[PDB]
RNA sequence: AAACUCCAGUUGACACAAAAUAGACUACGAAAGUGGCUUUAACAUAUCUGAACACACAAUAGCUAAGACCCAAACUGGGAUUAGAUACCCCACUAUGCUUAGCCCUAAACCUCAACAGUUAAAUCAACAAAACUGCUCGCCAGAACACUACGAGCCACAGCUUAAAACUCAAAGGACCUGGCGGUGCUUCAUAUCCCUCUAGAGGAGCCUGUUCUGUAAUCGAUAAACCCCGAUCAACCUCACCACCUCUUGCUCAGCCUAUAUACCGCCAUCUUCAGCAAACCCUGAUGAAGGCUACAAAGUAAGCGCAAGUACCCACGUAAAGACGUUAGGUCAAGGUGUAGCCCAUGAGGUGGCAAGAAAUGGGCUACAUUUUCUACCCCAGAAAACUACGAUAGCCCUUAUGAAACUUAAGGGUCGAAGGUGGAUUUAGC
RNA sequence: UUUAAGAACGUGUUUAUUU
């Protein structure tokens, strides 16, 4: 919203946002379905996927957002340029290009099955397919050709060390 | 321009509405400040020609899918059916494609018109007996 | 620029009334004369004392009636006589009014040595002509 | 403008 | 905004007016015009400001508030026209019955008047519109005219078409009288500057002309002054025909002659035939002369003059 | 001016309306027809329909008038013409016989045939180029070289050489010499010619 | 201008210099670079990448030696321009540009876009530019400046090249854009008393009137490029009056007062662009939802209240002149019209009385009257008579006297007498008028 | 392709009924 006085500023974008909404989807109505990895223009905004009880851990801006949709837990890294505009135009869009379980398994017509440290080996069945059920497996591969991040791989190594990493916060 | 006088007539005789004039920006997205806060938009938007005088998408193809307003169009080789709900691919070109597809719409409409005054007078008519 | 009474153009939020929103060029072609007499035509007199008095009635009806008067005051002379015609709301009662005429018009009557007469006409809000 | 001169 | 319940409302307060106006002023409600309503207001509320439209009135509430569109959709929502969502339903119905016309003659094959003005379309069609559509609608119906119209095309053109009431450049002439001995003879006035003459023109004469009971010779000492009597009735060719008796007054010198001038070619106007008196207008013999001294003003040294400019 | 722009100018001359139909052409007809219709203005005091009216003598004589007192410059104009009658009367009576066929007594013919001695064919104006300026020949139009004679001999008449004379017999002296093709003011108009000439090279300079 | 004038033009003879057109072609070479003709020799590698530990090349300029010399030409000289001109313009001439044998090894050496292989689909994609990417490899960069620097080392290089830091200092530097302004910025169309040319009368010279600046005085204030300067003042002998000196009063004409400071705190009333036509609420859309932007009528995203212009109205109309003229610009003018925020005085920064200054060495603005013969005086109000250069034209100046107003006049005004000055139509420059 | 044409001190210009 644009205007000589903030008054008027904060109609036009208010009344204006609402004729403008999407609709995004949540698991489990707590989080997203999946890790999201995106770039638009220089933002670099990296989100995970957590339980329940994690909270948000993410930019406050992120944070205010994510109550508005409704996502409690989920972490989110933003690198490159901070720009409040494109960083909030970045996030609406990997959230809705999120591909969620039922399509899925629609688009491969196989269970997707959910395996949970908690539950042990049990497998929950979160989505199958409405259609024809194939009858033959994924190829297992030996080793995947999967672009990595070496700031994922560098913690899972016991190597990023931070001492701003891991504080202790209020609850969000 | 060729066809404007012969659409404007069909619409007239199935009972629709036509606009076949220079678009004024705001008609769909803009239209409560241009006719009124009561008014009704369009529930379907039929597209015999895509293109403006310029050979560029009507600007109504992008400004109904903002309104959600589902669109039937005919495209031709040189159009983009990308926006366009239900797209037909023919000759928008020639008289005598248009006088078709003004003769297929302005019956399909006609008969459905009528055919909703028969079923209400039957459920009318066994309703009170 | 001319500032002479003239209100100035705003954002369109501020009301104004038909006198209030013409400037002085127009004093006599769509506005007239909120007093009447004698003292400035040709060949009469004692205009400087007419005008005196005009000033004095104008502050004493805005203070006596105070937040009262919806617009100008209207003076007229006829002879001898003042009559004051005013517009004024409908906040106040009745009762005070009927007590601010009498109290008005006796103690003019006593001061300018003349019958003085107050009508006054209650309108419910302020009128307005259009919105600057 | 330029300072004066003495 | 007016709502056509509220107008119903002022045609009622109008009419019970009216016969009230008719009982203050002893009139028959009857036969009681908007003649004498304009009359008997200008009485009871006499108003002289410069302004006739500041003025108190009191006229038939279809004259006073401005035309406004009806509702264009019903309950159920359905514009009640075709060309509804133009915005402009009531220009294009217009262009599209007139273009229609024009394919029909295809198939089976103006000093008084002037062309619709934009301003007074807008009221037909109560609609909005831009100059360029002015045109191209007005360049539909000339096109219209060329074309072999039927009957039933004039009589649609020609709604659109206004009568010119045409002024005529001709002289008045004025009442040839006659005095007590009988002789015939014709009065005018004329005008220059603050000079005010009139005129007597005598039908017969034998060219003497007397300003104010005094010989014009004597009168006149400067040549050019007798010039300016001489030319009306030189132009003619009636030197020594006729006898004028006029008396001028204010002005000065030559603001006088020509003041006389004006007068004498007016009042010899009715002792010749039409094609002159034709002449004489094209001659500028018969046109009062506007030109008068102009005022000065404030802050100036006169009417057009400036005070000596200063840059530094 | 206080007249609109319908308003047209006025035609005093007298034996143009006097033409027959028969004469008049299919353009000429058709302009006096629309004429009908326009408005005119109001003829001014200066001329009239007379015979005697000269629109020469009319202009020279407005080109000495001083604050509007035309009596004065009338005065002063036909004195001269009275003046330039007598000296010509004077010098054709002691003339000889075949002298006197050659002596022309008409002021006017006098007049204008003076002026028309000293009207320049060509002149001069001043182009800026090169932050220098040049006195570049130029064809002067019709009314610019009529309008100078005047001028020149307005301003000769006025110089202050001349002590206690007046000015109906200046400018009676004037005419006469300029009629004989010799006095300052063909001088004048034969320096502008020799200025011009040797400035015909600048002739370039005129981009109109 | 200088220079040349054993110069110029026609014709003929005549190069160790430079290579029109073709070329609207886009080829050769590692790059540099290569475009007149002929001939000889001749343009690496059957995978790719790869040497800043080496080798061989490398425009122009420049160094060393020996030659050639049409033309061009740093340097230099002269001419001109300029406040100066060690430059831009003109002339002349040299190193140098060419050949031969060696050296020097630099460039915006930039197509600022590495080599090989491969792709056009997905998120195409900050912006601009020449669309966005994958695999592999080498080289290179890590805030600006210090720094194409110092030291060290190497080199036929000795005022050189290559490699290349540090201390102190800063909180920015930088790249690409939006809007506006400006341009001794282009094209096109124009200005109407306006830009030039072109018309008419004036100012700038003299005297006088009047204002201002300086100077002066114990002795106001304010305006003071356009947009001050017969401006606040449609007005100062006392009064007015706020100034100076002296004297005097203290709850004071006022439920006090202050013409004390601040117009850069304001209301109020105005100047100015305006001799303009735009300002803009509320919505919509575009730009990937950036600062911002929003038009084409055989129409492509604009709809627009309201203000202004316009329209109406006043003066003698339809003309013209007045009036009107928005938002904003110059912290423009006014606290001394009045009112007023903030600050300050209260035996005084307040109040009253008497008297008094308001001048001119000097410069300048505006205006009046003149320098005369289209004039001067008289009569007349336009058919006259006289005057006309040291007793002419020419002071509204000076001096003297009288009168008017007033309590008060060398002082203000009017008149008379006396006086008869400068001035001989005015330099650069400059105002107004359809 | 078309004369010349220099200069302008330092700071300060945006938020919650009689009787
Ligand atoms: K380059
Ligand atoms: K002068
Ligand atoms: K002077
Ligand atoms: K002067
Ligand atoms: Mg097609
Ligand atoms: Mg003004
Ligand atoms: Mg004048
Ligand atoms: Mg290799
Ligand atoms: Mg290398
Ligand atoms: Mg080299
Ligand atoms: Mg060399
Ligand atoms: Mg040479
Ligand atoms: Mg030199
Ligand atoms: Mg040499
Ligand atoms: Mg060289
Ligand atoms: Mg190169
Ligand atoms: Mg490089
Ligand atoms: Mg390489
Ligand atoms: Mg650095
Ligand atoms: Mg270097
Ligand atoms: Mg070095
Ligand atoms: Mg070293
Ligand atoms: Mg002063
Ligand atoms: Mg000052
Ligand atoms: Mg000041
Ligand atoms: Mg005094
Ligand atoms: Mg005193
Ligand atoms: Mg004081
Ligand atoms: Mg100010
Ligand atoms: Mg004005
Ligand atoms: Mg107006
Ligand atoms: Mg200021
Ligand atoms: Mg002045
Ligand atoms: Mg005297
Ligand atoms: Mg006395
Ligand atoms: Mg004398
Ligand atoms: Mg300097
Ligand atoms: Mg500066």
């Amino acid at each position: 919203g644009k205007a000589t006085d903030r008054m008027d500023a904060f109609r036009k974008a208010k009344n204006r946002a609402v004729h403008h909404l999407h609709y995004i989807e949540r698991y489990e109505d707590h989080t997203i379905f999946h890790d999201i990895s995106l770039r638009f223009k220089r933002t670099h905004i990296k989100m995970k996927k957590q339980p329940k009880g994690y909270g948000l851990r993410c930019h406050r801006a992120i944070i205010t957002i994510c109550r508005l949709i409704g996502i409690k837990d989920m972490y989110a890294k933003v690198s490159g340029s901070i720009n409040m505009l494109s960083l909030t135009q970045g996030l609406f869009r990997g959230l809705s290009r999120q591909e969620t379980h039922q399509q899925l398994a629609d688009k491969k017509g196989l269970h997707v099955v959910e395996i949970r440290e908690e539950c042990g080996p049990l497998p929950i069945v979160v989505a199958s397919p409405r259609g024809p059920l194939r009858k033959d497996p994924e190829p297992e591969d030996e080793v995947p050709d999967v672009k990595l991040d070496w700031e994922d791989v560098k913690t899972a190594q016991g190597m990023k060390r931070s001492v701003w990493s891991n504080l202790k916060r209020a609850a969000t | 321009r060729q066809f404007s006088y012969l659409i404007e007539n069909m619409a007239r005789d199935c009972g629709e509405y036509a606009h076949t004039r220079y678009f004024r920006g705001g008609m769909l997205t803009n239209a409560r400040l241009l006719f009124g806060p009561t008014v009704r938009l369009p529930d379907l938007i039929i597209f015999l020609h895509t293109l403006n005088n310029i050979f560029e998408p009507h600007v109504a193809v992008r400004d109904a899918a903002k309104m959600n307003i589902p669109t039937v169009g005919i495209v031709d080789t040189n159009c983009n059916p990308c926006l366009i709900t239900y797209p037909v691919p023919g000759n928008d070109d020639s008289p005598l494609a248009v006088h078709l597809y003004c003769r297929l719409f302005q019956t399909a409409i006609t008969r459905a018109k009528e055919k909703r005054q028969q079923v209400e007078a039957l459920y009318r008519l066994q309703g009170q007996k | 620029k001319n500032r002479a009474a003239r209100v100035r153009v705003s954002k369109g939020d501020k009301p104004v009334t038909y006198e209030e929103a013409h400037a002085p060029h127009y004093i006599a072609h769509r506005k007239g004369w909120l007093s009447l007499h004698t003292g400035n035509l040709d060949g009469e007199d004692h205009a400087a004392e007419r005008t005196v008095e005009d000033v004095f009635l104008r502050k004493f009806m805005w203070g006596t009636f105070p937040g009262c008067l919806a617009d100008q005051l209207v003076l007229k002379r006829r002879g001898n006589q003042l009559e004051i015609c005013a517009v004024v709301l409908r906040q106040l009662s009745p009762h005070k009014y009927y007590f601010l005429v009498g109290y008005s018009e006796t103690l003019l009557s006593y001061f300018y040595k003349c019958p003085v007469r107050l009508h006054l006409q209650t309108v419910p809000s302020k009128v307005v002509y259009k919105y600057l | 403008s330029e300072p004066l001169r003495k | 905004t007016y709502t056509e319940d509220f107008i119903k409302k002022q045609i009622e307060e109008f009419n019970i007016g009216k016969r009230h106006l008719a009982n203050m002023m002893g009139e028959d409600p009857e036969t009681f015009t908007q003649e004498d309503i304009d009359r008997a207001i200008a009485y009871l509320f006499p108003s002289g400001l410069f302004e006739k439209r500041a003025r108190p009135v009191m006229k038939h509430p279809e004259q006073i508030f401005p035309r406004q569109r009806a509702i264009q959709w019903g309950e159920d929502g359905r514009p009640f026209h075709y060309l509804f969502y133009t915005g402009k339903q009531s220009y294009y119905s217009l262009m599209h019955d007139v273009y229609g016309m024009l394919l029909n003659l295809e198939k089976h094959q103006v000093i008084g008047s002037r062309w619709l003005i934009k301003e007074e379309l807008e009221e037909m069609l109560v609609e909005k519109l831009s100059d360029l559509d002015y045109m191209q609608f007005i360049r539909l119906l000339e096109k219209l005219l060329t074309s072999q119209c039927g009957a039933a095309e004039e009589e649609f053109v020609q709604r659109f078409r206004r009568s010119v009431t045409l002024e005529s450049k001709k002289q008045l002439i004025e009442p040839v009288q006659y005095d007590e001995q009988g002789m015939a003879f014709s009065k005018s006035e004329g005008k220059r500057k603050t000079a005010k003459a009139e005129a007597i023109v005598y039908k017969h004469g034998s060219g003497r002309i007397k300003v104010n009971g005094i010989d014009y010779q004597l009168y006149f000492p400067i040549t050019q002054d007798r010039e300016q009597l001489m030319f009306p009735f030189h132009f003619v060719d009636r030197l020594g025909k006729h006898d004028v008796t006029c008396t001028v007054s204010g002005g000065g010198r030559s603001a006088q002659a020509g003041a006389i001038r004006l007068a004498m070619a007016k009042a010899l106007c009715s002792f010749v035939t039409e094609d002159e008196v034709e002449w004489m207008r094209q001659a500028g013999l018969l046109t009062t002369d506007p030109r008068v001294r102009e005022r000065k003003k404030p802050g100036q040294e006169g009417a057009r003059r400036k005070f000596t400019w200063k840059k530094r | 001016s206080r007249y609109s722009p319908e308003f047209k100018d006025p035609l005093i001359d007298k034996e143009y309306y006097r033409k027959p139909v028969e004469e008049l052409t299919e353009e000429e007809k058709y302009v006096r027809e629309l004429k009908k219709t326009q408005l005119i203005k109001a003829a001014p005091a200066g001329k009239t329909s007379s015979v005697f009216e000269d629109p020469v003598i009319s202009k020279f004589t407005n080109m000495m008038m001083i604050g509007g007192n035309k009596v004065l410059a009338r005065s002063l104009m036909i004195q001269t013409l009275e003046a330039v009658k007598r000296k010509q009367f004077e010098k054709y009576h002691a003339a000889s016989a075949e002298e006197q066929a050659t002596i022309e007594r008409n002021p006017y013919t006098i007049f204008h045939q003076a002026l028309k001695n000293c009207e320049p064919m060509i002149g001069l104006v001043p182009i800026l180029k090169g932050g220098r300026f040049y006195q570049v020949p130029v064809p002067l139009p019709d009314r610019r070289r009529r309008f100078l004679a005047m001028k020149w001999m307005i301003t000769e008449c006025r110089d202050k050489k001349h002590q206690r004379t007046l000015m109906p017999e200046k400018l009676s002296h004037k005419l006469l010499e300029a009629f004989h093709n010799q006095g300052p003011v063909i001088k004048r108009k034969h320096d502008l010619h020799k200025m011009a000439e040797a400035n015909r090279a600048l002739a370039h300079y005129r981009w109109w």
